[PDB]
């Protein structure tokens, strides 16, 4: 098939340009939002990222302050544990 | 995260997530070029409220964080989040404009989850792969009605093709042996991982491949959660 | 000794897709190609018979 | 629970699309009745002019004390407007545009009425 | 919380404008003991009406309710006691209909085939 | 009951399609109505500007205690809005747009009102 | 007076005509055990239905209410007790649905995918 | 007797299909003392939503009424107490909204931007 | 101390612009991505390879 040579020549020009961007550009990591809330009020939030360059991922740091108000009994961590702090992304 | 939170105590938790767009650091496939004028770039996030993070004893601890006899009075005091964006600045500009990996930014790299039901003991349960995606990994969580077991409720797991042909029909201990040479440990009990990074499941150039779980014991309201990871383009 | 339709031994290559071959087409598609349909059957039978 | 089909059904054709002319209503009152049936024969207007159908209807029973029926002939549709209401009603009318109106009020009630020929959705405020 | 459903159907429907015209079908019925079947498959094959899209049910004199059921879908639209109405309907290329009532009565019904938005003449 | 036809009906033309300009609306207010009839003459806006007709109307009687009428001139349609409701009402208005409003409240009620120029279906929540 | 807001959620929807067909899905719901999750992501990926745009909810014999929730949006369409109805929904490429009720019941539910205007059979 | 008005305003609107997508915005409102202002001018300039055309107002658990007011046109759509509903609104390119209620409470609100017709779940 | 005495660690360029500016727990998270553990208490690593 003659159409499998152009789609391999388009991969060769693409991989030539990938190693130009990764070698001749600057990796930046900057904070876009931070917010502290109470989950009784709201728990779904929207984050507007920065519109610059070639975005290649997000690092999300979630903290919590769980308090047990029971009289005598305790709770224990589940198997998934703190990975259930973000319900959906 | 602390292992237990006693009556009257307060536990401090922290947790990090990497939401990927590009496939890796050296492979810019799935990356996003966000230098567009009227950009609609967006990152939604939902968090655990006081109804989904504390399960009672005998409940389903799947989306929960803590579970015990005192979960009826557990509550959050705060949740704080911080988002950091990793990107590449100072792109090479030429005479005709930007120099970019064009069919690397045209490709998406996606992560989806689902939930299937209808499991019967000693009957194969097939979940079909979508024909438009090139699947890279598969994660199956056998949630056996609020109970998780370390392989003692599954006969086998497989990746069956369209005719009837199986490609990896393994015992749950031998299935875990294949993931131990990838992530060097075991996933938690009930979680099963299938790696296809050396040869992705395209299921458009070789038939209709499905994912099979043959269970041994099925409780009431037992479901099978299926996480996917795949490439997507317009070829 | 070369043949213009010989794809290899016919009991080993009859159900084999070609090299690139993401999705295969059908060999014919009144409603579509007709003499291209008839020559796609003659070329296949010449592969199974060796000139 | 037994099932029983039926013998024969009817099949007419309608005017559910847009006019080659503009939207045009026809104000049909001076029908002060209380005891009779009132025929509207719009076949006069359908061929002398380009009034190529009746699609919707507007009935105004704001001071009428009883209901108000209008019947289409070749279709057999039997739209009845309520007592003190008013509103728009889509219709199933063929090219032979004929209508028969009725009444149940407390004397002749002078009900204003409009034959629309274009599409307006239901609402019976 | 949030247990998962096992099996659901997937059916094709009628939603466009026919190659003919707006064509309804008067199908006055009488239940009088249990049920009435309406089969319009003969009209679909023999060049007539191309698929029911809307119902017009006219029960202003009937003292009970009238139910119309599609067998290929399972939708069971139930018109109320002394009301007239237009009802959009989920019907297939197989136009079978199970009509029911309580005891008696005769109801004018129009199988309409073109989209009309919903409405019901009295409310409350 | 015997079938009796009638003598004569009228036929005006309307504005049921989309504007060549944009969707527009006209607000009519400060309606301190001690005098009952109030004229709205939108013929000033139709020829000077591009306000090429009134198709729908929005009446807000949320604080009104009585009903509220609006009358079209060439058509004779006399849409009445209920007491404590608000909603949208399609209209039959010709190219020479004049309106007459009236009232049955308990003093002047100020009645915010909009002349809508495009198509909005009925709903009187 | 004049208290500005901080966070809103922008999200894309399904509002056009499918280039497949008008395709609805019967997914009869069993409650009096939990809340019910419906996931149609498998149908969207495997070539079937493109996106739920309208709901048909049939509550004729039920004594309570029925709530259907979209998780990407937060829309909480709640059908009432003895009524049937068509309801347009704001739903995304994720076709996940949280179905709930008050006590019991079996509900015929149709995930319609084409626009049908709203209507409810009895009102009040 | 036969009086004529003096002054009336003219406003240009949003009434067509966006060349983006069907896009609604969840903007859950808590008032709890007086009033709440919503300003969507930032989204309109920064490439997001083109203009609000419909509201979805969800008042099931709220025991009073809810008023939403457009400032450019003066339209003041008022939702009833225990009802949900879709409401077309007359809004300008300046997409400001003044939401009000009686006393308390939180209710979901969606700013829809594409035309949906009316509808209110219980009536009367 | 384990990051409790530092507000943020960063790296600036000529026009005073931070090309990374992280929390001490986020600075240590990028360390765990490379050496699969934490450096000892008070040690902060920055990879630029």
């Amino acid at each position: 098939q003659q159409a499998a040579l152009r789609n391999q020549q388009a991969m060769a020009a693409n991989l030539q340009a990938r190693q130009i961007v990764l070698q001749q550009s600057y990796p930046v990591i900057q904070q876009v939002e931070t917010q502290t809330f109470d989950p009784a009020n709201r728990s779904v939030f929207d984050v507007t990222p920065a519109n610059v360059g070639i975005v290649k991922g997000f690092l999300v740091k979630v903290t919590a302050a769980i308090k047990n108000n029971h009289a005598t009994e305790a709770v224990a961590l589940t198997d998934f544990g703190p990975a259930n702090l973000v319900q959906r992304v | 995260a602390p292992a237990t939170i006693a009556a009257g105590a307060t536990g401090e938790l922290t947790m990090y997530y990497w939401v990927p767009l590009a496939y890796s650091e050296t492979d810019l496939t799935g990356a996003v070029l966000a230098n567009v004028p009227q950009s609609k770039q967006r990152l939604k996030l939902e968090f655990a409220n006081n109804n989904t993070a504390f399960a009672a004893v005998g409940a389903n601890p799947l989306e929960a964080i803590y579970q015990g006899a005192g979960a009826a009075d557990c509550e959050f005091e705060e949740i704080s989040y911080t988002v950091y964006q990793s990107y590449l600045d100072q792109l090479p500009v030429g005479q005709n404009g930007y120099i970019l990996p064009l069919i690397d930014l045209s490709t998406l790299y996606n992560l989806e989850n689902s939930a299937q039901a209808g499991l019967t003991p000693n009957v194969d349960f097939v979940v079909q792969y979508a024909n438009l995606y090139r699947y890279l990994s598969t994660i199956a969580v056998f949630d056996n009605g609020g109970s998780f077991n370390a392989g003692t409720d599954i006969n086998y797991l497989s990746q069956r093709t369209a005719n009837f042909s199986d490609t990896r029909k393994l015992d749950p201990k031998t299935w875990a042996a294949q993931t131990r040479r990838r992530i060097a440990t075991d996933f938690p009990k009930g979680v099963y991982y299938c790696d296809n990074r050396d040869k992705p499941i395209y299921t458009l150039q070789y038939g209709n491949v499905g994912f099979v779980v043959n269970p041994k014991t099925v409780n009431q309201n037992a479901r099978l959660l299926m996480g996917y990871e795949y490439f997507t383009s317009r070829t | 000794q070369v043949a213009s339709n010989w794809e290899g031994p016919p009991y080993m290559t009859y159900n084999q897709p070609q090299a690139g071959s993401v999705t295969l087409p059908v060999a014919g598609y009144i409603s579509s190609q007709l003499n291209n349909y008839a020559e796609s059957l003659n070329d296949y039978l010449a592969s199974q018979a060796g000139v | 629970n037994v099932n029983n089909p039926n013998q024969m059904t009817v099949t007419p054709v309608y005017n559910g699309c847009d006019s080659g002319e503009g939207p045009q209503s026809v104000r049909g009152y001076f029908d002060a009745v209380a005891g009779e049936n009132v025929k509207y024969d719009l076949t006069y207007l359908a061929d002398t002019q380009g009034f190529t159908g009746v699609q919707c209807i507007y009935i105004d029973n704001a001071e009428n004390d009883g209901a108000f029926e209008i019947d289409v002939e070749e279709t057999g549709q039997r739209i009845k407007c309520p007592a003190g209401k008013q509103g728009y009603f889509p219709l199933l009318v063929p090219g032979r545009a004929k209508f028969v109106a009725r009444h149940l009020g407390s004397g002749k009630k002078s009900v204003p009425l409009f034959f629309l020929n274009f599409t307006i959705a239901q609402g019976v405020w | 919380m949030a247990n998962q459903q096992i099996g659901g159907s997937t059916v094709t429907y009628n939603g466009a404008i026919p190659m003919g015209g707006p064509v309804a079908i008067n199908s006055v019925i009488e239940i009088a003991g249990t049920e009435v079947l309406v089969d319009l498959k003969l009209d679909y094959a023999t060049g007539k009406i191309s698929g029911v899209q809307t119902l017009y049910i006219d029960l202003r004199d009937f003292l009970g309710d009238v139910t119309v059921t599609m067998p290929d879908t399972g939708q069971r639209i139930t018109a109320r006691a002394g009301t007239q109405g237009y009802y959009p309907v989920l019907s297939t290329n197989l136009m079978k209909f199970i009509v029911s009532a309580t005891i008696d009565g005769k109801f004018p019904m129009n199988f309409i085939n073109f989209p009309i938005a919903l409405g019901v003449w009295p409310s409350g």
